[PDB]
């Protein structure tokens, strides 16, 4: 089942790096009230 | 047919959880 | 409200009865004669408890299955 | 700011949502509905699998004629072990579902699920401004989860040992595993018992107290637990004893977990057997000692094969 | 505005209205009797006796109407299994329809007394508000209790006017309704003799009467009053609830482990009598 | 002097300290 | 009607009769 | 009378000091003596199994028990 | 065995405390580790959910 | 009507005691002590001295007592013996007949432990409701307590009466327990049963209160009268992630106390239904099916004969009074199958 | 005919009470049918 | 048992019914008891 | 198994239509 | 007649409970 293989990956590969780069997005937290 | 009866009642307390989480009653 | 209720025969007859409600004697009353009788009736359940459980055996008593056939 | 990406990261962040779903919902949702999806369909109509890999294979579907404290998913094959075993390595559908794939795959699902919902539940708390440690508060339900689905496969070298996924699957499980090791005694166990029978006393009393002491007086509640037993002045702020409430049963889960991953290396529990010996060496029977004649008997009625 | 689980509490002051839930109550309770006793004769099967008793059907409420004496059914079979003499009025159908004539009657007399709840009778003469005299309505019911003991202890069970009751050999081979004497002796308190019942019930007649009668002469104390909180009716609830269970704790011992109230021709054998060979000594001894 | 408080401790400790002083000899006893 | 088990039980019974006096005159003499 | 002043009283240390090593080595004569073993009926270890029972005692009596555990026993 | 359970067992609590750590961390960064500041509320400035 | 309520009156001896009895000492001795103190005193030494010195080699034919050498675990005071039937063992009774040593030896110290320590209980409740009427509260507490109540009567006293006598019911230590545990496993197949499920999911379900509100009241605090923590963020939080989150805190602070209390109440009532063996031990269809097609195998098929491979090892030594000696033929095996 | 009753009252019961009612009827029947049907 | 397909298996005696269904309710009723007796004790403060 | 399908059904109509009536004569 | 059974016990529940759900949302 080479296709569902191939299916599974890219759909998992998708997730992965939409999870890594919505992180990547984020700003680093601070204090403005200090 | 004791499937379809058990299956029934899963199903409905699936339904009871699923309207306790959207359709909650606005307190007051 | 302040109306009373329905007037009946009956009603007039058993009136009495319940007429002196919250009446109540000065002091301690009959209490010592409760205590007494408390007592008393715990030593007689206690007699009955050991009986039943065999516990206390008596010449008369047999407790068991085969007195159905004595008297 | 109307990209397609810069729109979609709004979404997925916002707390507009009935359910907040944050980056590690991402991974969390798909998981978990994948997961139930398969443990629902299996549950409800699956062929026989082949647990203990000698081709007898035990009924645990619903539609297999069983009920809903029989019916279980049963746990990958003997044969396979610690392989990995997706759909696409497998010979066929049908011999997939006979050795017992789709455990594998609820598992490893749920797994990942479980993780994630632990991230989240610190992403929001963030978000919110509350304390950031909810999340530790859970790690013991999903590193006993852990210890009982992976860690001890693991150790015992086979995934048919995982805790099957049904109601009279855990009780075998259960039963299986204290004729192996002495599960019940052991200390960590026994912690595990302590932790929740305290979690149990705990909530029961503090809602005891703090509903009688609502009327309209926590000064009264507190004279009260004073009064009740000779303990005096204890957990005189509800900092202290909100925090105690959460530390006792979360170290207990802990401890069982770890007892649990301690047993899946074989190191069992206490063996107090024939410790009593009198003069001239005889053996006296002990409580031990009937415990152990119950594990013989639960251990040679489990070996099903020679 | 009440919660679900108060809904009940509106009659706790309102005395027209709790007689009428009370009469609903008992209406309900002779309903189920007279019902199940229907269909319970609708069910057995007299044919076999011997090996095919009451007690192997499933036979619940029959044994309780059997054990005083009600034999005989209208349809000509008979529980000792001869057609015997005519059934008269009292059979065990009879008994069914007037539990459920009772019932219905109890229906009546609950919603008379459920429309019409404001009585003078209620209402205390000195001030307008309503107020019961609990101390004295426990002494009249006490009193009515204690003459109902008496008459069942010295005309029913002693059969001086009633059938009596069931008695069997200690074996469980021959057993039906006779008279019950009396016995006075310590052989009375025994379990298993049935002489101690009929004994009981007389004694335990003649002391609540005068119980009865002491309870409408004396009025408690000040100190006893406001310590048990005999004004509020709950005390009244919480004490009755307490000897309620106190009687199904006894009842439910003197059913298990075995009795003169309870014969095993009609109960089916005890698990005890299993355990220790009571009918494996018997046989054995016979046979011997 | 003879207060609640101390009977209750002496009560309690009393026995204590007697079983203590028994299981220790206890363990050193030859089997 | 003198067995043993009724003279055992009497026993009892007083001394169960001693240890409520016991504890009553106690209570009565501590209190004043 | 809180407890700071019962803890610092010298009567208190002496009374205590001299009754605890009292009562300790009471329990110890109490166990070492073999007075537990006769009051409390536990059998010595090498009683267990008298010459006429090599098995487990076992009781079989109700009522007319006191002299079976005399033969039991010993 | 021994190595096994008891590196498992450190390994397991130093995953707690990394746990612990990173959040008071990233809480003391962003400045509302003490606690809520019972005026400014983040929760107040969100609409009621429905 | 006759004099006023109760205020002065007369000092009759009974007021000076109760005076005395209620003073605001250390210990609140109360009216409920004269019955908790004692009892529960000697229900405790009772066990420690039962744990130290008596041992079980007549009753149950066992040695279970630090003197014989035995571990904390595996101490216990035992059972009398099944001969002893229901008898209260007395130690003036006629099993005992005033004879110490013999009513320790006869077993008789189990039934002392476990009457007064039920005494005891009775007496601690009384005190809950005594020292609540004194403070002017809810005696919600006692209503919580209740339960253990429940539990301790249905196990060490409705189940032994159901049974043969006092030898079945369990025998107070750790081991012991843990026997009697395997031994409702073995033979009632205690775990089907719905009333332990309902008593099981109570109690973890309590667990999980106690930390989640532990967890949320501890990470919802406010900076430094009022609440200290934030209702209104916890409230969204636990609405957010989980979906439903508790908007009222008295009927969260009631909920914590519901969930035990019905737990074990159900399960109190379990094993009443055990008491009489009346077990949900078997399903007939599954059984039935199993039978008439030897392939047929679920996980319930093998929890049935784990139950089986129990009590024929376990009624060897478990039960001396039947005298059950078993051929190594008989016992069953796994590979037999 | 007497006067109207004085204390009379209506019972009420919100959104989560008959939530909660409905999840015990049927968590109660999931877990005693199978028993049931035996 | 062709009669009435019988299952194979014992039943309880009606003895063992009514046991069982009275020693419930008994437990029951002594928790009733409890709570009754609580509300009255305390009538003032759970009034309000 | 005619006796279990109906105890079932029963406890599933009764009891939740009364609190279904319940809940409409309140809103 | 499982197919009727079921048929029957679909047509009662599912239109039944939509219409409750509407009314008591509207309420
Ligand atoms: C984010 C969601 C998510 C995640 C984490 C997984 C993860 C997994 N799935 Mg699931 N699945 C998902 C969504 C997801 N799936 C959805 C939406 C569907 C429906 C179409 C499925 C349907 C599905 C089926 C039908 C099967 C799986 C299987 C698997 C497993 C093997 C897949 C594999 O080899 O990937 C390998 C992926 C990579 C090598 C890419 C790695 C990307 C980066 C570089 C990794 C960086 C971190 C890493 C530690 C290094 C794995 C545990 C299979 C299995 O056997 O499960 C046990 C299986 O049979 N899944
Ligand atoms: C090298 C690693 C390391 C370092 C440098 C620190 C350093 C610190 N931690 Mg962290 N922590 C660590 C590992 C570490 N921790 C791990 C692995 C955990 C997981 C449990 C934690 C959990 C943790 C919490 C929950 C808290 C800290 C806190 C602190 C601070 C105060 C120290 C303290 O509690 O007083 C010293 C305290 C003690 C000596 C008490 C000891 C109690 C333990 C239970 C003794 C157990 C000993 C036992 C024999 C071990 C058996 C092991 C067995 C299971 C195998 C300090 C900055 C506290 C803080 O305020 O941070 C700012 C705080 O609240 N830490
Ligand atoms: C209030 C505290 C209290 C309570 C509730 C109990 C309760 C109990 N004890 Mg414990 N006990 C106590 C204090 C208490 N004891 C103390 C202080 C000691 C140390 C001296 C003991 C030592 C002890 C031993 C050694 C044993 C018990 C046993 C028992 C049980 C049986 C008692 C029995 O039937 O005797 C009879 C009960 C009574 C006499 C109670 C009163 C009955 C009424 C008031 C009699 C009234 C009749 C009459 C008016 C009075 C006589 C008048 C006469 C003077 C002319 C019972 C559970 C036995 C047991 O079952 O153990 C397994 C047992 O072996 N107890
Ligand atoms: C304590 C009272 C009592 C006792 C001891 C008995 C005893 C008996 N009855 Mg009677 N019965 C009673 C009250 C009683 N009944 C009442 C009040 C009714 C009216 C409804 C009936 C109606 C009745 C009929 C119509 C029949 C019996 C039958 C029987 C016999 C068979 C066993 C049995 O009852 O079923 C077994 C009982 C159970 C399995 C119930 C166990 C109790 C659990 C705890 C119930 C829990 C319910 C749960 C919380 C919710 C259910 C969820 C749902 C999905 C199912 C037995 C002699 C049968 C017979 O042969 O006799 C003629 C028979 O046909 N009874
Ligand atoms: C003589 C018996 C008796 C009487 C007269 C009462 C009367 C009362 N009780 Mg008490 N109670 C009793 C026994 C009794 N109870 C027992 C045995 C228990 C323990 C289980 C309780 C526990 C209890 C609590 C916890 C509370 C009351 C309350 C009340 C009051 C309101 C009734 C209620 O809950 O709303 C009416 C209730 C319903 C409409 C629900 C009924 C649904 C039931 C549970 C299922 C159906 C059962 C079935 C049809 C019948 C079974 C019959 C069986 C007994 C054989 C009322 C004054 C309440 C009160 O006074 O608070 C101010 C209250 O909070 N009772
Ligand atoms: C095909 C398919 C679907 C397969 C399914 C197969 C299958 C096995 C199905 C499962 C079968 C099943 C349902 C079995 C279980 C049945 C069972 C045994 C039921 C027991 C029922 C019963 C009546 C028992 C009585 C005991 C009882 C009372 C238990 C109650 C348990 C319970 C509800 C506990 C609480 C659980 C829980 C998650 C609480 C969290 C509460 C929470 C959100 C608090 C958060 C919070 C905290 C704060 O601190 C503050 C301040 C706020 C504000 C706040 O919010
Ligand atoms: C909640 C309640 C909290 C309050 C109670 C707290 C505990 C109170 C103290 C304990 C009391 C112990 C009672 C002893 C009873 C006894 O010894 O029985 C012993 C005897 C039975 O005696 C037995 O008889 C059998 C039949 O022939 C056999 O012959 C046995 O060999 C014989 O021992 O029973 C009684 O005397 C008591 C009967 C009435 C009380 C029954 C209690 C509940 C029964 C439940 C039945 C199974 C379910
Ligand atoms: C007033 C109490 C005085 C202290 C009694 C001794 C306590 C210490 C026990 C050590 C073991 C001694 C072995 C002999 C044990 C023994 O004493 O047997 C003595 C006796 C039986 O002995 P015999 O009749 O065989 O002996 C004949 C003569 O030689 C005299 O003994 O039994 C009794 O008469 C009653 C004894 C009750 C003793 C227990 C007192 C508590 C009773 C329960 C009270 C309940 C009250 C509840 C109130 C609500
Ligand atoms: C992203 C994560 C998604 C999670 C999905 C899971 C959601 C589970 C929601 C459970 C809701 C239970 C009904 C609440 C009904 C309801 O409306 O409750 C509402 C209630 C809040 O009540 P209030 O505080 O508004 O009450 C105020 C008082 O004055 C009363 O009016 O919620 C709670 O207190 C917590 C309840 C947790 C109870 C958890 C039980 C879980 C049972 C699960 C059964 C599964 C069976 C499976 C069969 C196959
Ligand atoms: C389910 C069950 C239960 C319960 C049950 C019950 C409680 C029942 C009841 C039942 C009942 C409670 C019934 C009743 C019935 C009744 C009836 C059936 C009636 C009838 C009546 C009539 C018929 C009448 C008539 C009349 C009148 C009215 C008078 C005039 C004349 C005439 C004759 C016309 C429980 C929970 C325990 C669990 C187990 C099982
Ligand atoms: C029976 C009897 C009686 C009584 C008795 C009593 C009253 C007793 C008491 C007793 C007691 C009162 C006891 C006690 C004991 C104690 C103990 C035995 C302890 C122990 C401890 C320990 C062992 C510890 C340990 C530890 C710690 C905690 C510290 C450090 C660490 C360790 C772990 C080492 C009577 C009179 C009825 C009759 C006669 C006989
Ligand atoms: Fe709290």
């Amino acid at each position: 089942m080479l296709t569902l293989k191939i299916f599974v990956y890219t759909v998992v590969t998708f997730f992965v790096c939409l999870f890594i780069f919505g992180f990547l997005s984020n700003d680093p937290a601070r204090n403005p009230g200090k | 047919m004791e499937a379809l009866v058990y299956t029934f009642l899963l199903v409905g307390t699936l339904g009871i959880i699923f309207f306790s989480i959207f359709f909650r009653d606005p307190p007051r | 409200f302040q109306e009373p209720g329905l007037v009946t025969p009956l009603g007039t007859l058993l009136r009495p009865l319940n007429s002196e409600a919250g009446k109540v004697l000065p002091g301690w009353g009959t209490t010592v004669l409760m205590a007494v009788f408390i007592l008393l009736f715990a030593a007689f359940l206690l007699i009955i408890l050991e009986i039943y459980n065999s516990s206390l055996i008596l010449d008369d008593v047999s407790m068991s299955w085969e007195t159905l056939a004595k008297v | 700011n109307s990209s397609l990406w810069a729109r979609f990261c709004e979404w997925i962040t916002s707390t507009e949502n009935r359910l907040y779903i944050g980056w590690f919902g991402v991974i969390m949702i798909p998981c978990l509905l994948t997961a139930t999806s398969v443990f629902i369909i299996a549950f409800i109509a699956a062929p026989p699998v082949d647990i203990d890999g000698i081709r007898e294979p035990v009924s645990g579907s619903l539609l297999y004629g069983n009920n809903i404290i029989t019916g279980a998913v049963i746990p990958t094959s003997n044969a396979i072990g610690l392989h990995f075993y997706p759909i696409w390595e497998a010979a066929s559908l049908d011999e997939w579902l006979y050795n017992g794939g789709p455990y594998q795959l609820i598992v490893c699902h749920f797994l990942l699920g479980v993780y994630c919902y632990m991230g989240r539940e610190w992403e929001l708390s963030f978000r919110l401004g509350m304390r950031p440690w909810i999340a530790v508060a859970y790690s013991a339900p999903v590193a006993a989860a852990s210890a009982v689905f992976l860690v001890y496969p693991i150790g015992q070298g086979s995934f048919s040992d995982g805790m099957p996924l049904g109601i009279s699957g855990t009780f075998n499980f259960m039963i299986v595993f204290q004729a192996e090791h002495n599960i019940l005694m052991h200390p960590f166990h026994m912690l595990g018992v302590a932790g929740v029978f305290g979690g149990s006393l705990f909530s029961a009393m503090h809602g005891s107290l703090v509903t009688s002491s609502l009327i309209r007086n926590i000064v009264a509640a507190h004279g009260y637990f004073g009064r009740l037993i000779f303990q005096y002045a204890s957990f005189n702020n509800s900092r202290s004893l909100h925090f105690f409430l959460a530390a006792w049963p979360v170290i207990g889960i802990w401890f069982t977990a770890l007892g649990l991953s301690t047993m899946a290396f074989n190191l069992n529990g206490f063996n107090f057997n024939q410790s009593v010996v009198d003069s001239q060496g005889r053996v006296l029977n002990t409580w031990a000692d009937i415990i152990n004649r119950a594990n013989l008997g639960m251990e040679v009625m489990h070996e099903r094969n020679a | 505005g009440l919660p679900w689980y108060r809904v009940h509490t509106v009659v706790i002051n309102d005395p027209g209205r709790l007689i009428s839930v009370h009469l609903m109550h008992t209406a309900l309770v002779s309903g189920w009797a007279g019902s199940m006793a229907l269909f319970e004769i609708s069910v057995f099967d007299p044919s076999d006796p011997v090996l095919n008793p009451m007690w192997r059907q499933g036979m619940f409420v029959l044994p309780f109407m059997t054990r005083l004496g009600i034999t005989q059914s209208w349809g000509g079979w008979t529980i000792s299994g001869e057609t015997a003499t005519n059934p008269g009025i009292w059979s065990y159908e009879g008994v069914a329809a007037a539990h459920i004539i009772l019932s219905g009657a109890l229906f009546l007399a609950s919603v008379w007394h459920w429309t019409y709840w404001d009585l003078e009778l209620f209402r205390d003469p000195r001030t307008g508000k309503t107020a019961l005299d609990l101390p004295k309505i426990f002494g009249i019911h006490l009193f009515l209790s204690g003459l109902l003991c008496f008459g069942f202890g010295a005309f029913h069970v002693t059969g001086v006017f009633g059938p009596g009751i069931w008695v069997s050999d200690p074996y469980g081979l021959t057993g039906r309704v006779q008279p019950v004497a009396p016995s006075w002796g310590a052989d009375g308190f025994d379990p298993y003799n049935p002489g101690g019942i009929a004994s009981h019930h007389i004694a335990a007649g003649i002391l609540g009467v005068l119980a009865g009668l002491f309870h409408l002469c004396v009025r408690p104390s000040i100190r006893l009053y406001f310590g048990l909180s005999m004004g509020s009716i709950e005390t009244v609830l919480s004490s009755s609830i307490a000897a309620v269970f106190w009687a199904a704790f006894v009842v439910a011992g003197t059913m298990w482990y075995g009795s003169a109230a309870t014969p095993i021709e009609l109960f089916g054998p005890t698990r005890y009598q299993w355990d220790q060979g009571f009918f494996q000594q018997e046989i054995q001894k016979r046979v011997q | 002097i003879f207060t609640v408080r101390w009977l209750a401790i002496h009560g309690i400790a009393v026995p204590t300290i007697f079983f203590l002083g028994a299981i220790t000899a206890m363990q050193f006893i030859q089997r | 009607a003198v067995t043993p088990s009724l003279k055992n039980f009497l026993g009892s019974l007083i001394a169960g009769a001693t240890v409520l006096g016991g504890i009553a005159l106690a209570i009565t003499a501590v209190s004043k | 009378r809180p407890f700071s002043d019962i803890l610092t009283s010298i009567r208190y240390w002496v009374i205590h000091s001299i009754t605890v090593p009292a009562l300790f080595i009471a329990g110890w004569l109490f166990v070492s003596t073999g007075l537990a073993y006769d009051v409390f009926g536990t059998p010595r270890p090498n009683e267990y199994f008298t010459e006429d029972r090599q098995e487990a005692p076992l009781i079989t009596d109700r009522f007319n028990a006191l002299e079976q555990v005399k033969k039991l026993s010993g | 065995s021994w190595l096994a359970c008891s590196h498992f067992c450190l390994g397991f609590f130093f995953f707690i405390g990394h746990l612990w750590h990173a959040g008071r961390a990233r809480a003391a960064a962003a400045g509302f580790e003490k606690g809520i500041d019972r005026f400014d509320e983040p929760v107040l400035s969100m609409r009621p959910l429905d | 009507t006759i004099a006023i309520g109760t205020y002065q009156e007369k000092r009759t001896w009974f007021d000076d005691a109760d005076d005395w009895l209620r003073q605001d000492r250390f210990v609140f001795v109360g009216w409920s002590g004269l019955l908790l103190f004692p009892c529960a005193y000697f229900a405790l030494g009772g066990w420690l001295t039962g744990t130290t010195f008596v041992t079980s080699w007549y009753t149950h034919g066992l040695a279970t007592s630090y003197l014989e050498g035995c571990n904390f675990l595996t101490a216990a005071v035992s059972t009398p013996a099944n001969s002893m039937a229901h008898s209260l063992l007395f130690v003036w009774g006629p099993e005992a007949q005033g004879d110490f040593t013999r009513w320790c030896q006869l077993g008789g110290l189990w039934a002392f432990v476990a009457l007064h320590g039920a005494f005891g209980l009775i007496g601690f409740m009384l005190r809950q409701f005594e020292i609540a009427r004194s403070v002017n509260l809810r005696p919600y507490n006692a209503i919580a307590f209740s339960a253990p109540i429940a539990v301790f009567v249905s196990v060490f006293l409705i189940y032994p009466l159901g049974q043969s006598g006092w030898f079945f019911a369990p025998s107070f230590g750790v081991a012991a327990i843990f026997r009697f545990i395997l031994f409702f496993q073995g033979f009632h197949n205690w775990t089907l049963n719905p009333f332990h499920m309902m008593g099981v999911a109570g109690v973890l379900g309590a667990a999980l209160l106690c930390a989640i509100h532990g967890a949320t009241v501890e990470n919802t605090l406010f900076e430094d009268a009022e609440e200290t923590y934030s209702m209104v963020t916890a409230n969204r939080f636990w609405s957010q992630i989980f979906g439903v989150a508790f908007s009222n805190k008295r009927w969260l602070h009631f909920f914590m106390l519901l969930v035990p209390v019905t737990g074990l109440w159900m399960s109190a009532i379990g094993v009443v239904g055990l008491a009489l063996n009346l077990r949900a031990y078997d399903f007939v269809s599954q059984e039935i099916r199993a039978a008439e097609d030897p392939e047929f195998e679920t996980f319930y098929t093998k929890n049935i004969l784990l139950n089986e491979g129990i009590r024929a090892w376990m009624a060897a030594q478990d039960q001396p009074h039947e005298r059950l000696v078993f051929p190594e033929e008989v016992l069953p095996r796994g590979n037999a199958l | 005919m007497a006067r109207p009753n004085p204390n009379k009252q209506v019972v009420e019961l919100n959104r989560t009470s008959l939530y909660w009612g409905l999840l015990l009827i049927f968590v109660l029947a999931v877990l005693f049918s199978s028993y049931i049907f035996n | 048992r062709s009669t009435l397909q019988s299952d194979g298996v014992f039943r309880s005696s009606p003895r063992g019914w009514f046991t069982f269904g009275h020693v419930c309710f008994a437990l029951l009723f002594f928790f009733g008891h409890i709570w009754h007796g609580a509300r009255t004790i305390f009538r003032d403060v759970f009034a309000g | 198994n005619i006796y279990g399908l109906t105890a079932t059904a029963l406890f599933i109509i009764i009891p939740t239509s009364f609190l279904l009536i319940l809940y409409v004569k309140t809103a």
